[PDB]
């Protein structure tokens, strides 16, 4: 790796410095490097890492979006085609990146279910991307690598988590789009939405009032996807 | 296309 | 050059396809490509390229300012300053590319003044973010090299433009930046921008409504500036 | 910092 030579804490000081400077490729970077170090991450290191590659692979998505739709009209020169497919390639690379390290080895040592649940979440999040834009023989498989990732999260969540807990809503409400436009279950996806919040809102009379703002935020969007949903 | 809300950076 | 395989009709079209993604990186690379065909740039394909290399190197400026400002602060370990080098290094290469395209063999095949202008205004342009961020014994030799050619370029489109053409206009605004803030010249820049913006509104009455529209926002920023200046 | 206002793109 080409942050071998970095010391892990100075890694993470320059992620925190490129997240100030918008400067998310050499984000991800650093937190890929510090990631390699081979100890766990701490929760702030966690959503450094989170932060950084959904950065990344969000301007993938929406560049290969841009192409995607303008191929469609084309259809309903190779040039298109062969710049959908490049964009396509380096976000199917980056989310491959991403699975590495999550299995390379940092799903593997996480016990504590905030850790496990971030990661398994991360895990379904990066095969639903590559959902989005599969075509061929392993899309079904792909689409269950996703699935199989988010219900282990949510197992666990359910177990070790109050229903308020961030990590779980931001679970529950990924898992739900999921299954909305991935698995082509809106029933599903509707449902998931409606119990998520319902019983976080059940929950909110126990928390303090930063803890209320940050569950309270994912709640509105759930909220939101039901509006557009029903 | 239209993409529903999911958690973290809004980035696309 | 990575670009040497494909057809110039498809890098110019590849370079429109990645600006409607918003991916500028690709946008420079394929417009790089075509430069190093060796044919001359049609007016659209200009704007490509300036485009392209415009929205890659102001990502660089705003992270090199945001981690020169925290710099700053911290002085009032090693990191801040070598993460601020190497987004300074990069910034450098970009500029530096841009340079070497323009000097083989852009401007020395570029007799028309609307080619030649906007060509030595570019490189003006991409000397003055070289100056942005130089600090040693080459900084009065960067700003003397942009000097020079936003004057080349001044003198050409005074001779062979009316004073309303866009391409103009955009040379004396950037110039007058120049002036204020790089050669610390603020009497100057506020003279360039008043001249140059009473000039065109003499010459407003000869245009059509759409060249009116183009030459009128270029006015606009010249009285942002002198409004911001007096 | 303060940016005046140059040609094209305002990208930074
Ligand atoms: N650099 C960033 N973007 C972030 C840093 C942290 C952070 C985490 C722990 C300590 C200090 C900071 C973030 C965070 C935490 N949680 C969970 C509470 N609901 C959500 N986000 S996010
Ligand atoms: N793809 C882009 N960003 C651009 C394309 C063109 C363009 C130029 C010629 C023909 C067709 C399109 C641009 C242009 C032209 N002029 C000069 C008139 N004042 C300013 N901008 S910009
Ligand atoms: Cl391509
Ligand atoms: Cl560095
Ligand atoms: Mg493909
Ligand atoms: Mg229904
Ligand atoms: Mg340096
Ligand atoms: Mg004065």
């Amino acid at each position: 790796g080409a942050m071998g030579s970095m010391e892990r804490a100075s890694l993470i000081q320059k992620a925190k410095l490129a997240e100030q400077a918008e400067r998310y490729e050499d984000m991800a970077a650093f937190m890929k490097g510090a990631v390699e170090k081979g100890e766990e991450l701490s929760c702030e290191e966690r959503n450094l890492l989170s932060v950084a590659y959904k950065n990344v692979v969000g301007g993938q998505r929406a560049a290969w979006r841009v192409l995607s739709s303008i191929e469609q009209k084309s259809n309903e020169g190779p040039e298109v085609r062969e710049y959908r497919e490049k964009v396509e390639t380096e976000l199917q690379g980056v989310c491959d990146t991403v699975l590495g390290l999550l299995d390379s080895h940092l799903i593997k040592e996480a016990g504590d279910a905030e850790s496990r649940v971030f990661y398994l979440k991360m895990k379904g999040d990066y095969y639903r991307y590559l959902a989005e834009v599969a075509t061929g023989d392993d899309k079904k498989r792909i689409i269950d690598s996703a699935r199989s990732a988010y219900q282990e999260a949510m197992d666990i969540s359910k177990k070790e988590m109050p229903p308020t807990n961030p990590i779980r809503l931001g679970l529950a409400l990924n898992f739900s789009v999921f299954h909305y436009e991935i698995a082509n279950s809106p029933e599903e996806a509707i449902s998931l939405a409606k119990t998520t919040f319902d019983e976080a809102m059940a929950d909110l009379h126990t928390l303090s009032e930063d803890s209320y703002k940050d569950s309270t935020l994912i709640m509105q969007l759930l909220r939101d996807n039901l509006t557009l949903w029903t | 296309k239209l993409m529903f809300k999911t958690e973290g950076p809004d980035s696309d």
